[PDB]
């Protein structure tokens, strides 16, 4: 274990833990609060690098959890989705990949068109899923 | 099969980005003695442990030449110099007419005692004291000799704080959340390539910006015999990088007796020029063990040996060409700023398979503007009383023979051209990346039909 | 997806022992288990053990775990996913029952359910345990025999006679031609001397300018000589 | 389609798309990760302009997402709740609202009691029915 502990691992380890990942994600022991504690201007280089990457730390975790909310999967760590598997991602089978390739491989596997996976993501989902109330709501 | 796509938060990927990163150090200057120019008045403090993962299985590709935390080091030391500067004293009114003299030949002479005149606290007044300055800091113009000081002519000129360490005190690099930072825990890295031991610390090793020139101090060897580092070998041009397995020891020490005279030029601004020396003008030196030295010099040609014509003839010759400041082992000591000579360490020549300690001559130089900046130059003050440094060498830097086509021996002068490759020498086995979280695979699972 | 080539065609006298190799390519070498397994005359292919090159643990067959003890070194990294490795095996006390055909193989996956079994296969290494001594073989042309050249191209070759031990096969000069040549499978005479036979499809048209020569690359003998076909002919 | 593609048309149809609208609010290709990469002072008046347009980028998200979670609606883009409506807000009907008025004009309409609205809003749907686990949660 251990922060990206399984980064090596197949799929299938990277699949059990995870969570050391996503935790160690957002803050840091490295920020430490800041402020000296324990001259007078706080204008210094240091404090312009620290503070400008504080910032891409929330921006870019917000990024990802923006898309976590839009697709339903907000308050877990692994959701289930709505969206057929197209074949024409990948040929290989339900074992072949799972044991195989190890997580580093397969996002250069996807990378052509995963973009166009989020795409069909948010609206199988959520578009039509939420949706689906207007009739189950209330009849 | 029906196939359902999933998804995953947290996934263990990453691709190669440069993100900024940040200062990190635990207690060091504080009360007895503070204001050091690269620490600033506060730094974030480091945590007491270290985290080191040995990632297993990885075999993630290193570049040591193309990597940018060196480019980040670089221009960071340089705005973190300027600002140790900038509120300070300005020595504008230094650029008069020098009449200077020499000092007891007794009819030897190498500083000259300077008379001057120079502004006062009031305006109105004028003041006439003496100074003494080095050589080579001030020039002629056109019976009485005259002389100005040779930053002038260029630019602008600033003293430098008088109550400021110029030590170097190491500084950690560490990355921002969702980022991380690889390092290369392959003992042997022939240059960069695929390294099989790979860790993701969060933060680098301790860290000394040492300003130093052709010669590397105080850095980080690894354990298997000297490493030679090119961006690419063969191209003669390329400059070359070269990790010790044990550091030499050199101490350098200056015998002058400076006393500390500091004359107002205006209110709140006193400049602190040197006083009147006291004991025999003695040349500052540098000791070598030359025991020590020997074998260093000869693991090196030994490693070279397999990666430059087999068995043939390697000499070392001294600097070639180039400018005074650079062709020498330039650094900084106790705030007073050497230029030793190493002509005597790369005289030697092996091939073809209490005690005695060589001793480098070195001047003393008061003005300078590092890193080639022409923008503007600072005046080193004094150090009153007693000089003495003792730091481990531990990286070189060497050029090359010229144009030799083909033919029958090569030839290694060192050459400290720049400034970036010092640090390289340090991060060789780091490099940054950034987390990318979000994972999507298929598996047979779909969750409730309605909802 | 990285041809694992095996290196072999080592025979020796009944008892020497030897060691056989196979370089890997194509696939991390790390953490993908490597087989041995090997077919006899008498039918019956039998797997020797399976080696993991991580950790090291090895579980071979009993009925081999006591003569023979493989081991394999490290690999070089290419790429993050990709390197190149090679596994050695060796054995004591041998007898004819030990000839065959013996193949390395990739392990299959990465997990825990089924590893043990091979995947991808080497070329094969043909060793023989014969009592009977090295012979240089003997080349002889191939007879124009008549044949129906429509078209202006015919077939011919070169024939092999007499040879010993392990086959070997017939190239071409500076190599080009390798599609639509037949050479037949080897012979194994009465008299214990192996020959074999070379058919070549390409246009012959009339024999002269063209080029006719074969050649035969080989075993302990290795190879000087390669002759071409004697020029008196029929139609 | 498109980013506010359907700001002019029914209630009805801002309902169907919406994450159009959604999806683009938090990050933006105008950010386009700072840097320029490819003097050595980054204090220059651009520099603050970003810097503090990224800041209430996300505290203008965050200050509105906090709002879905404390409704219980943090992980999906439209929920139900338990509160009634009641008729002094508006005298209008079913069919009559969604078909003709269009947001734009629907916002204008609420915007008097709408901060109202929010207050009953936390109170049936989170104080009580996250509350209400105490006999059912286990007995
Ligand atoms: C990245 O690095 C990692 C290392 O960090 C590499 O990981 C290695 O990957 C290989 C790939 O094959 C593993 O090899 C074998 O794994 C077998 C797993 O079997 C388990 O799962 C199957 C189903 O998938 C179950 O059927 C098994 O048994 C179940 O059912 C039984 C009933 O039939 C039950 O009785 C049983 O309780 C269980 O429910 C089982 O769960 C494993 O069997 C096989 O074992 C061989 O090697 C062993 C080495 O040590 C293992 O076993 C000891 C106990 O004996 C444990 O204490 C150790 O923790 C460890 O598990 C050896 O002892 C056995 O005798 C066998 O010779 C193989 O282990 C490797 O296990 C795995 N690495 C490690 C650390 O073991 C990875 O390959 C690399 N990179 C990539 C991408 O490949
Ligand atoms: C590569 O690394 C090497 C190794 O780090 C490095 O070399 C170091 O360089 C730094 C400067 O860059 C040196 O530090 C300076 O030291 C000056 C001289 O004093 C030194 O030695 C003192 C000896 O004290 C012992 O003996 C005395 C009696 O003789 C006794 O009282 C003591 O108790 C003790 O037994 C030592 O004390 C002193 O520093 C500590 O203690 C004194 C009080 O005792 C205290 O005043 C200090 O603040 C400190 O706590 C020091 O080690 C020193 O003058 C200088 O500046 C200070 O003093 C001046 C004097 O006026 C003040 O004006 C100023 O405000 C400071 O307080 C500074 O401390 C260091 O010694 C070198 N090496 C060692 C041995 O560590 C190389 O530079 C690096 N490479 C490069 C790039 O150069
Ligand atoms: C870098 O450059 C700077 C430049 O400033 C250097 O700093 C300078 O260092 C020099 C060193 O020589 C200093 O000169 C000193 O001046 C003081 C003060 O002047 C009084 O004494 C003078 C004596 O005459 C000198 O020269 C004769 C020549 O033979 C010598 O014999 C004699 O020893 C002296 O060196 C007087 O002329 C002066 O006049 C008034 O008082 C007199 C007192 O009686 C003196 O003279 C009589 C004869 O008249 C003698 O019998 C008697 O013994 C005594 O000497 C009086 O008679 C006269 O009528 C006047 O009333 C002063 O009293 C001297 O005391 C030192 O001996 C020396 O000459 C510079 O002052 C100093 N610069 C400054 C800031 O002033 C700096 O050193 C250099 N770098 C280094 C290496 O540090
Ligand atoms: C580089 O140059 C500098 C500047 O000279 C050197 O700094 C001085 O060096 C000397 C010699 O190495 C040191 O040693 C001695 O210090 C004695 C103590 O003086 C200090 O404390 C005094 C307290 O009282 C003492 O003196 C009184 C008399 O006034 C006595 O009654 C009493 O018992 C004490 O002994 C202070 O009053 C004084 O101001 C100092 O702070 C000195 O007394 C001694 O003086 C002798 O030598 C002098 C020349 O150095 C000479 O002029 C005198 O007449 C006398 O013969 C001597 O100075 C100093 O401690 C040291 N520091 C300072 C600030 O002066 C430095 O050493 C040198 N580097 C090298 C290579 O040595
Ligand atoms: C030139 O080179 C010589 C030879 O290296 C140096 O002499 C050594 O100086 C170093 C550091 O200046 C000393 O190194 C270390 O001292 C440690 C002190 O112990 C503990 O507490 C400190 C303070 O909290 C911790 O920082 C430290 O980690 C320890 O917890 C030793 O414990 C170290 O030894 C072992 O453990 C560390 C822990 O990571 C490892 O990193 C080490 O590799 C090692 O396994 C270490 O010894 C050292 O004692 C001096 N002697 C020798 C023979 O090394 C000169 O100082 C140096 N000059 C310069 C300026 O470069
Ligand atoms: C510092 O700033 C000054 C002023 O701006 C710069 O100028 C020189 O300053 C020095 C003093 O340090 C001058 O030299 C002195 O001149 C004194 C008198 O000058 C007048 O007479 C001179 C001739 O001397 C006769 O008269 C004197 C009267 O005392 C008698 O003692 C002599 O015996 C002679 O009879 C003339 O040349 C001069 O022009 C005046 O009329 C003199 O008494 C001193 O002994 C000394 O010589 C010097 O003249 C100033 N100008 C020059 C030409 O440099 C100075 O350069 C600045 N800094 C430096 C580099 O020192
Ligand atoms: C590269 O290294 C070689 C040695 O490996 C070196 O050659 C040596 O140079 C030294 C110094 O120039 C020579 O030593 C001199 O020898 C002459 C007689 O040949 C003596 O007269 C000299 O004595 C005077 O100078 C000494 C100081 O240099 C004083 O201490 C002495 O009192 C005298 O005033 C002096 O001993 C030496 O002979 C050669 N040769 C050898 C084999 O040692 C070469 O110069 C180096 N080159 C560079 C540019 O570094
Ligand atoms: C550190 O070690 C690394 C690993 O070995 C070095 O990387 C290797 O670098 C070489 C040169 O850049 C790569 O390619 C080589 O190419 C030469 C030239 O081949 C051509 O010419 C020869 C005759 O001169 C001819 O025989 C060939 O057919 C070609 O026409 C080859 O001779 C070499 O065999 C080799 O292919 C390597 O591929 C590369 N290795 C890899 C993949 O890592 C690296 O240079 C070393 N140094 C540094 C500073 O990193
Ligand atoms: C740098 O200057 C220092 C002195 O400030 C010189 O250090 C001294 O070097 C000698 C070399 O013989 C050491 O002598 C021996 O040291 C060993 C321990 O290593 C000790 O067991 C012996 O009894 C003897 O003292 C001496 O200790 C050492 N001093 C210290 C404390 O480091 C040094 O040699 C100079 N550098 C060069 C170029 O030699
Ligand atoms: C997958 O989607 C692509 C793009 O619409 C389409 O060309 C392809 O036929 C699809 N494959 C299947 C049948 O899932
Ligand atoms: C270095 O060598 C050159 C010849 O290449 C020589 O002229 C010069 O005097 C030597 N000394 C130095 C340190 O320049
Ligand atoms: C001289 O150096 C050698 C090697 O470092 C050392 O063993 C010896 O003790 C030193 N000098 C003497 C004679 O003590
Ligand atoms: C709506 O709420 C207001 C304020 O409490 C109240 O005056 C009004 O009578 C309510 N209308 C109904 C009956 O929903």
């Amino acid at each position: 274990l251990g922060f990206l502990g399984a980064a090596g691992s197949t799929m299938g380890a990277a699949s059990m833990t995870l969570t050391v990942q996503a935790r160690n994600l957002l803050s840091g022991i490295v920020q430490q609060q800041s402020n000296l504690l324990r001259h007078l201007l706080k204008l210094t280089v240091w404090g312009i690098k620290q503070l400008q990457a504080r910032v891409l730390a929330v921006e870019r975790y917000l990024r990802d959890q923006q898309l976590l909310g839009i697709w339903g999967c907000s308050g877990k760590l692994i959701c289930c989705t709505n969206v057929p598997w197209n074949s024409s991602w990948s040929n290989r089978n339900l074992s072949e990949i799972w044991d195989n390739m190890t997580w580093l491989q397969w996002d250069k596997e996807i990378s052509n068109y995963t973009q166009i996976i989020y795409g069909l993501l948010e609206e199988s989902q959520n578009q039509q899923e939420k949706n689906e109330q207007d009739l189950l709501a209330l009849d | 099969e029906n196939l359902w796509v999933t998804v995953y938060y947290g996934v263990p990927v990453w691709k190669d980005a440069e993100t900024t990163l940040f200062c990190a150090s635990d207690a060091k200057a504080y009360e007895t003695e503070k204001h050091n120019v690269w620490a600033t008045h506060a730094c974030v403090p480091t945590d007491p442990n270290p985290q080191e993962i040995h990632l297993e299985n990885v075999t993630e590709e290193f570049n040591m030449w193309k990597n940018n935390m060196v480019e980040q080091m670089h221009t960071d030391i340089i705005s973190l110099w300027d600002q140790s500067l900038k509120p300070c004293v300005k020595l504008t009114p230094l650029c008069v007419t020098l009449q200077c003299t020499n000092v007891t030949n007794n009819i030897r002479g190498e500083l000259k005692n300077c008379s001057f005149n120079m502004t006062t606290e009031l305006r109105d007044k004028k003041q006439k004291v003496y100074s003494l300055f080095y050589r080579l800091d001030v020039v002629q113009i056109n019976s009485n000799k005259e002389y100005r000081l040779i930053n002038c002519n260029t630019s602008a000129i600033t003293q430098a704080c008088p109550k400021v360490s110029f030590e170097p005190i190491p500084i950690h690099y560490c990355a921002p959340a969702g980022f991380a930072i690889l390092k290369c825990k392959d003992k042997k890295f022939n240059g960069t390539g695929p390294c099989p031991s790979v860790s993701t610390v969060q933060c680098t090793h301790g860290i000394k910006p040492v300003v130093s020139t052709q010669l590397l101090l105080n850095g980080s060897l690894a354990e298997e015999e000297v490493m030679i580092r090119s961006e690419n070998i063969t191209n003669n041009a390329k400059n070359i990088l070269v990790q010790f397995n044990t550091p030499v020891q050199i101490n350098c020490t200056r015998p002058n007796n400076n006393t500390r005279k500091s004359i107002r030029i205006g209110p709140g601004q006193a400049f602190y020029a040197t006083g009147d020396i006291i004991g025999d003008i003695r040349q500052a030196h540098c000791n070598v063990s030359k025991a020590t030295w020997n074998e260093t010099l000869g693991k090196v040609v030994k490693q070279l040996r397999k990666h430059f014509g087999n068995n043939t003839i390697i000499r070392f010759a001294n600097s070639s060409g180039g400018d005074l400041e650079v062709t020498t082992h330039s650094f900084n000591c106790g705030g007073e700023f050497f230029y030793c000579n190493t002509s005597g360490l790369f005289n030697s020549t092996w091939i073809s398979n209490s005690n005695d300690s060589i001793t480098l001559p070195c001047r003393i130089k008061q003005i300078i503007n590092m890193w080639q900046r022409i923008g503007q130059a600072m005046y080193a003050p004094p150090i009153q009383g007693v000089i003495r440094c003792v730091s481990n060498i531990t990286g070189l830097i060497l050029t090359r023979d010229g144009g030799s086509t083909n033919s029958t021996t090569e030839t290694f002068r060192p050459g400290g051209g720049d400034m970036r490759d010092n640090w390289r020498s340090e991060l060789y086995k780091y490099k940054v990346v950034k987390i990318e979280p979000l994972g999507v695979a298929p598996t047979r699972c779909k969750r409730r039909v309605v909802g | 997806e990285g041809q694992l080539v095996q290196s072999g065609a080592e025979l020796k006298k009944p008892g020497a022992s030897v060691k056989i190799s196979c370089k890997t390519s194509g696939y991390r070498f790390n953490f993908y288990h490597i087989n041995w397994i090997r077919q006899t005359a008498g039918r019956g292919p039998e797997w020797m053990g399976w080696i993991s090159p991580y950790s090291g643990d090895k579980n071979l067959a009993p009925a081999f775990q006591d003569r023979v003890i493989m081991t394999t070194d490290t690999e070089v990294p290419v790429t993050s996913f990709t390197s190149t490795g090679a596994a050695y095996m060796e054995i004591r006390n041998l007898k004819f029952d030990d000839t065959g055909t013996y193949f390395c193989a990739k392990g299959l996956l990465r997990d825990g359910s089924s590893t043990w079994l091979p995947y991808l296969w080497g070329q094969g290494t043909l060793l023989t345990v014969s009592s009977a001594s090295t012979k240089g073989p003997s080349v002889f042309p191939l007879a124009p025999s008549s044949k129906s050249t429509s078209g202006g191209t015919a077939a011919l070759g070169c024939l092999v006679k007499d040879y010993f031990p392990e086959p070997v096969t017939v190239s071409w000069n500076s190599g080009a031609l390798t599609s639509g040549v037949h050479t037949f499978p080897a012979v194994l005479q009465s008299s214990g001397l192996y020959s074999l036979s070379s058919v070549v499809t390409v246009p012959s048209s009339s024999l002269g300018t063209q080029t006719y020569i074969c050649n035969v690359n080989h075993k302990p003998s290795n190879t000087k000589v390669d002759k071409r076909v004697e020029p008196k002919s029929c139609d």
